[PDB]
């Protein structure tokens, strides 16, 4: 909402400066978005009158003018094409200081003397109109300073209103606020009733009184629509960002911006037998004044006549019913449309007007009459005509009525953290035009004015008091709490712990978009239907991720393309598995690595990262809550991973996730020429662990035996290690695979597994006989289970 | 063709913390999440901060060389973390909400007792603090700590620095786990805190005793040997 | 992590919820009527007529208010989504919302909480300004400004919003507005990070360039 | 009852490496946390701190627990060799705690973070090199600690 400060101050003058006013407005809930001067600075420019023009005897493009300043006649040479006798123009006298340090001096232009200069709006920084001289009204006061006449010592203030302050969508609204903020008198425009000159009316019918409980109609005969909009009105509308279009629209727009009442004028000739305020019939068609052909719904209030729909009520008028050049007579409308009935209706047809906005936000239900009288006087002043009587059709039963609110002083003190005096409470509420009546000790009955649509509860009254008292003047307290000692279980690996562990293990944390390209989704999740958005930002951000991997791989290759060799990234976040019915939103921890195993350095080996480097990172995460043994890495398969380098991770047979090399065929398709290692873990399956259970320490030595085992190249190492523990008896304390040999020294389809076995008895030393016995039962078990052989 | 098996991962894996450190962190967390500040102090203290300020008179057996480690007549090794609470009470005016974990020392020699150990003490000093406030705090602490809605018993006991005082028991037919009480008026008065305006409660517990209860540790001597076969069990 | 720590040290619990929410939890329960422009497809991402991508973390606070009776002290960090996309705005971002519901909560309690939070967060005894604003879910409401002490290049900056929980919001979640009062606040994590670290372009947050990320080790 | 409190949001500065953070980093870097007696043998004290007079107890528990430590190293080395004597080869320990520097008048009680390592660089495994730990392995651990609060460049190894 934009407005002229001069115009606002003409209603309520706060006796503070512009800067003080702009500062306070934001501080009381009217956030100022802009405060700008209406024009450039200048001096010595007065209203001048061209008495005569003659042709310059030595320059055809120039005229020799005789111009009066009301005191004296000056000869001025003008080149502007519009310069002519009778014209009221800005006269810059010798001495005048124009913008960009342009001082007016005496001149002898092509042998002719010139004692000043006549100005364009552009030359004065008024408008960008350099087309010619700024033509002033025929009745301009000649001699008066142009800045005074054109009210150029002014600012336009733009306020970004909150949806609850629909009442401030007018100068009347804003001025009432200022009067409250500053506790100053409010002088609203005195609107005298315009007396009817005839008895011509048109009937009005409220066929939907709940959507329109009040409608005012008025006949204005023999209007001259060729007449211009006066300058004072053009400037007031312009200073509110309203472009002047035609006299009648200009008046209705002006009345709306001045008082807050949207209005509309129809061509009376286009009204067939009186107005009918009703709902549209389903599929009823109306062409708007902007050419748009709308197909209406039965939920929409229209202004119709007895033949057809004329306008979409409170939003926009029709082309046919509207004023044109051929219009000789008007039918003015000022109505109240219920906010609820109008809510989102313009938006549903793809429309938004100054009228729709004001009616949806709320227009004072009592305002129509004052606005009608105001618009009548303005129409008669601007375009002439003869007014008939006002036809007021009202439905007393459907007029908005807000029950009085009881406000308790103790509820104000509680909320504000301090007490306000009864006199301050009353003064503040009365300034906002609320009706305050005492209802005993520390209690009032407060009535809501017809322009306020945001006040229905006691808490809304407290907001009004806090707002006007000053938020920053209120006390500061810290909330009280009866707090008790508490903690989460000890044996749990939380995500903040896990992130820091991955950081320590040389990972950088990535954050990727949860919605990805369906094409990318399909590469990582073949045959699965993604949970697709109905209104995606773009088509490549349509699919909800079922893995953190497409995003992680894409961020990885983003870096690979930016001269990075070693990319080690991790991400946590949700997965979206299934369609709406049965959707699973599970938190995941996923990681992606590539390049050298170690960062480049004098002391570091130059080997490339592999599966077992990623495996160690997964192992470290899985052991974070002392539950590593609860997990198992089983040879598995995933469509995004290499089937020869993929481990399916489980806990009690339940799937935790996968770990593996990104499938070389996926890499080809993405143009990734480096091996990439991925893991993804379901955090709900990783978080729980076990609390330490102390096992007694032996005062006795431990015994170690090393076994070199020949097994088939394909039998899994953990199957052999598991069998060993099973056959090693009660005293095994450690089992270590210290080497794997797949060389020439043995069969090409076999492998040597060098294992170290440690035993410790809790109460004695272990003898060689029993340890050799235990060792032989391990061997025998491995012969009968995997056809193993000692090296 | 380029298939491999799922053998152990390459490199270094995680070590771990000491069970006492795990326990201290846990006790602190129960209070720090509700406004308590972690306060630390010196381990080499004076008679005043360690004894006098805590209403322990000069002739009290606790002060003797049979129980307290001395450097000279006035300088000692702190027998508790209460001197830290004393230094806090001197430095500031109420409200005070602090938890004091730390190394403490006692002469008492072998088996059930080590010459060095850890304890966590607490202190809350405010305008209207009651014994009811203390009971609630302690009961909810033990429940949070042991992760069970266990039964908590308060037995009247005695400490020179508190009045009334209590020994706190939990089930498993009961086990004494800590001590507490309302800060003695003379303790506040000595640290320039008006006992008429301010009331306070304080509590104390042994970290090793708690760790033993939690992890099933039998011998308290295992805590200071640093055997990897012991330490490794707390990863 | 830092925003959570300022509150978790004083009794606030970390609450999390789903990112795919329903109209009720995301809008209806927060006093946002069906005809409200926030609900439109120009701002909100939809799967069908009732299922959407949460526009804020407030649905988590709603799910908490339904599940339990006061006292409630929660902080809700998370990924949130909005249709508005270009420079200055991303379709996905992070925000932290807070909620305290107890027997005697005032606007003074809220001012104190917010002022001390911003001071703790920015590690400065900065000036905090409260401007009256509007939100459907709070009354009274405020936009919170801080001084330009943490610059615009590394005399006020808007950093967050707050207000007293609307009676209809509590009532809808079976909490008597006569017995219980509450306050709630919200902030953008990216906006805060930019203020803290001197980050100029918000788009750098979702590119994951190592030359960017590495600067925060 | 539960005590009432007017609590305010608060936090420590962001850019700080606290000891709980450092311990966990050393844990991640393959260290086991040790807790050793603050009072050591004066003979052991003299080996690590030649010429310094230890702050000696008047009534020590035993004569080999008479000296207040000026370093966490004698305790760390002793715990290390305790393990070496108990069939351990790879011992990686860290400890935090006070040091006691000076006599009563002018005594300094400063918190330290100390570490001690020996044996193979990596734990025994099929995929791991069999090299022994050296200076540069310990250097990396110190570097990682020193970089914990984004101030690595503020330090220098001379
Ligand atoms: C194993 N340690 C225990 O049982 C310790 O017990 C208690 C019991 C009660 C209070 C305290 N501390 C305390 C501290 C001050 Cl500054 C004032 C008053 N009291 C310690
Ligand atoms: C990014 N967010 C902002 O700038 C401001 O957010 C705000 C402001 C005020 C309140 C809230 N949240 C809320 C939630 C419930 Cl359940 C009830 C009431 N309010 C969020």
């Amino acid at each position: 909402m934009k407005f002229s400060e001069k115009w606002l101050r003409s209603w309520a003058n706060p006796q503070v400066s512009h800067d003080e006013l702009v500062a306070r407005l934001s501080m009381v809930g009217l956030e100022v978005d802009a405060d700008l001067p209406v024009a450039g600075a200048f001096s010595g420019v007065v209203v001048g009158e061209v008495l005569s023009t003659e042709q310059h005897p030595d320059a055809d493009k120039l005229r020799v003018c005789q111009v009066s300043n009301g005191s004296e006649t000056f000869q001025v040479v003008c080149g502007a094409p519009n310069v002519r006798a009778g014209l009221k123009i800005p006269f810059a006298m010798i001495g005048a200081e124009l913008p960009d340090d342009f001082k007016i001096k005496k001149a002898k232009l092509r042998g002719v003397e010139s004692f000043g200069m006549l100005c364009s709006a552009k030359e004065l920084q008024i408008s960008e109109e350099n087309a010619g001289l700024l033509e002033l009204p025929a009745d301009a006061p000649v001699g008066q300073d142009v800045r005074t006449y054109l009210e150029l010592a002014d600012y336009t203030i733009e306020v970004g209103l909150t949806p609850n302050r629909g009442d401030c969508l007018s100068l009347a609204g804003l001025a009432r606020e200022v009067s409250a903020i500053y506790d100053v008198p409010l002088a609203p425009v005195a609107v005298d009733a315009v007396a009817a000159q005839h008895d011509e009316t048109r009937p009005v019918e409220l066929a939907a009184p709940a959507a329109c409980p009040r409608y005012l109609g008025r006949v204005i005969r023999n209007v001259d629509l060729s007449r211009p909009t006066p300058l004072w009105m053009v400037e007031r509308l312009r200073r509110s960002d309203i472009r002047s279009i035609d006299p009648v629209v200009d008046v209705t727009n002006y009345v709306m911006i001045e008082l807050g009442q949207p209005m509309h004028a129809f061509d009376l000739a286009e009204i067939n037998g009186g107005v009918r305020v009703r709902m549209a019939e389903d599929g009823e068609k109306l062409v708007l004044l902007d050419g748009q052909e709308i197909t209406l719904r039965a939920d929409t209030l229209v202004i119709a006549d007895h033949q057809r729909a004329l306008a979409i009520a409170g939003v926009m008028g029709g082309e046919h019913s509207g004023v044109s050049d051929s219009t000789r007579d008007l039918f003015l409308e000022a109505a109240f449309f219920d906010t609820i009935a109008l809510a989102g209706k313009a938006r549903s047809y793809g429309l938004h007007t100054d009228s729709s906005h004001r009616f949806e936000r709320g227009v004072d239900s009592q305002l129509a009459r004052k606005a009608m009288e105001r618009a009548t006087r303005l129409i008669l002043d601007i375009v002439g005509g003869e007014p008939g009587p006002i036809v007021e059709q009202v439905s007393e039963a459907h007029l908005p009525k807000v029950a009085p609110i009881t406000l308790r002083a103790e509820r104000v003190t509680q909320m504000l953290g301090m007490p306000l005096d009864a006199a301050e409470i009353v003064r503040l509420l009365q300034a906002l035009e609320l009706t305050v009546v005492a209802d005993g000790e520390g209690q009032w009955s407060v009535g809501v004015p017809s322009h306020r649509f945001d006040i229905s509860l006691e808490v809304d009254l407290i907001e009004e008091l806090a707002r006007l008292y000053g938020y920053n003047r209120l006390p500061v307290r810290y909330p009280q709490a009866r707090l008790a000692p508490n903690n989460k279980p000890e044996a749990r690996a939380a995500l903040p712990l896990l992130r820091r562990l991955l950081v320590a293990r040389g990972y950088q944390e990535a954050i990727t978009f949860s919605f990805i390209d369906p094409a990318l989704f399909e590469l990582f999740d073949p045959g699965t239907q993604p949970l697709t958005l109905a209104n995606p930002i773009s088509a490549d951000m349509a699919a909800m991720r079922s893995s953190l991997w497409p995003g992680l791989v894409k961020a990885l290759q983003h870096n690979l393309n930016r001269q990075q060799s070693r990319v080690r990234l991790f991400e946590s976040g949700l997965r979206f598995v299934g369609q709406l019915e049965g959707l699973k939103q599970e938190a995941m921890l996923a990681g992606a690595i590539c390049g050298k195993r170690l960062p480049e350095g004098w002391a570091n080996g130059r080997d490339g990262v592999d599966f077992f480097d990623a495996k160690a990172d997964v192992e470290a995460v899985l052991a974070s809550a002392g539950a590593l043994g609860d997990f198992s890495f089983v040879p598995g398969e995933h469509p995004a991973l290499h089937p020869g380098q993929t481990a399916r991770i489980e806990r009690e047979g339940r799937l935790v996730g996968y770990l593996g090399a990104l499938h070389p065929e996926l890499a080809k398709k993405l143009d990734l020429e480096q091996p990439v290692f991925l893991f993804e873990l379901l955090l709900a399956e990783v978080v729980d662990g076990h609390l330490p259970k102390f096992r007694e320490l032996s005062r006795f030595p431990e015994v170690r035996r090393d076994l070199a085992l020949l097994v088939d190249q394909d039998v899994p190492a953990q199957d052999i290690l598991t069998q060993i523990r099973a056959a090693a008896g009660e005293w095994l304390t450690d089992l270590r695979l210290f080497d794997v040999y797949h060389g020439k020294g043995i069969d090409p389809h076999r492998k040597s597994l060098a294992v170290g076995l440690t035993w410790q008895h809790p109460s004695r030393t272990l003898n060689d006989d029993e340890v050799n016995s235990t060792t032989q039962n391990i061997v025998t078990s491995l012969e009968e289970r995997f056809n193993a052989t000692l090296r | 063709e380029r298939i491999d098996v799922t053998l152990p991962g390459r490199g270094q894996l995680s070590g771990g913390l000491h069970p006492v450190t795990r326990t201290l962190e846990r006790i602190e967390q129960c209070f720090s999440r509700i406004g308590y500040e972690v306060a630390e102090g010196p381990e080499v203290e004076d008679d005043y901060h360690n004894f006098e300020a805590l209403n322990i008179p000069g002739h009290h057996p606790a002060r003797a060389m049979h129980d307290t480690f001395y450097f000279n007549a006035n300088m000692l090794l702190r027998t508790h973390t209460s001197p830290v609470q004393v230094r806090t009470m001197e430095s500031q005016q109420p409200p005070i909400r602090i938890v004091c974990p730390g190394r403490v020392y006692r002469c008492d020699s072998d088996l059930t007792h080590s010459p060095m150990f850890h304890q966590v003490e607490g202190l809350l000093v405010d305008e209207g603090v009651s014994f009811a406030d203390l009971k609630g705090t302690i009961e909810e602490f033990l429940r949070a700590f042991f992760e069970k809605q266990l039964e908590v018993r308060f037995r009247p006991s005695f400490f020179p620095f508190t009045e009334p005082s209590a020994e706190v028991d939990i089930q498993c037919g009961w086990l004494e786990v800590m001590g507490c009480g309302m800060v003695h008026p003379n303790v506040l008065r000595m640290s320039n805190i008006d006992p008429e305006k301010f009331q306070g409660f304080a509590f104390g517990m042994g970290a090793e005793r708690l760790a033993m209860l939690r992890y099933g540790v039998n011998d308290l001597r295992l805590f200071f040997d640093n055997d990897l076969r012991f330490l490794g069990q707390f990863r | 992590e830092r925003i959570e720590q300022c509150f978790s040290r004083i009794g606030y619990e970390v609450a999390e919820g789903p990112e795919v929410e329903d109209d009720y939890h995301n809008f209806e329960a927060l006093n946002i009527p069906g005809h409200h422009p926030a609900r439109a497809m120009h701002d909100t991402f939809y799967f069908n007529a009732n299922m959407l991508l949460r526009t804020h973390t407030s649905p988590v606070q709603v799910r908490t208010m339904e599940s339990q009776q006061p006292p409630i002290r929660i902080v809700c960090p998370g990924r949130v989504y909005r249709c508005d996309s270009d420079l200055t705005h991303s379709p996905m971002f992070h925000q932290v919302e807070g909620l305290l519901v107890d027997e005697g909560v005032s606007f003074a309690d809220l001012k104190g909480t917010i002022e001390e939070f911003l001071r703790a967060f920015f590690e400065k005894q900065l000036e905090v300004r409260f401007r009256p604003s509007f939100f459907p879910f709070t009354e009274p409401s405020a936009e919170v400004d801080i001084q330009c002490v943490i610059c615009s290049g590394n005399g006020w900056l808007e950093v967050m919003g707050c207000g007293m929980v609307h009676p209809n919001v509590l009532r809808m979640s079976n909490i008597d507005p006569e017995k219980f009062q509450g306050f709630a606040f919200g902030m953008g994590a990216e906006r805060l990070a930019m203020l803290r670290y001197g980050v100029n372009d918000l788009r750098l947050f979702f590119d994951n360039d190592l030359r960017f990320l590495g600067q925060f080790r």
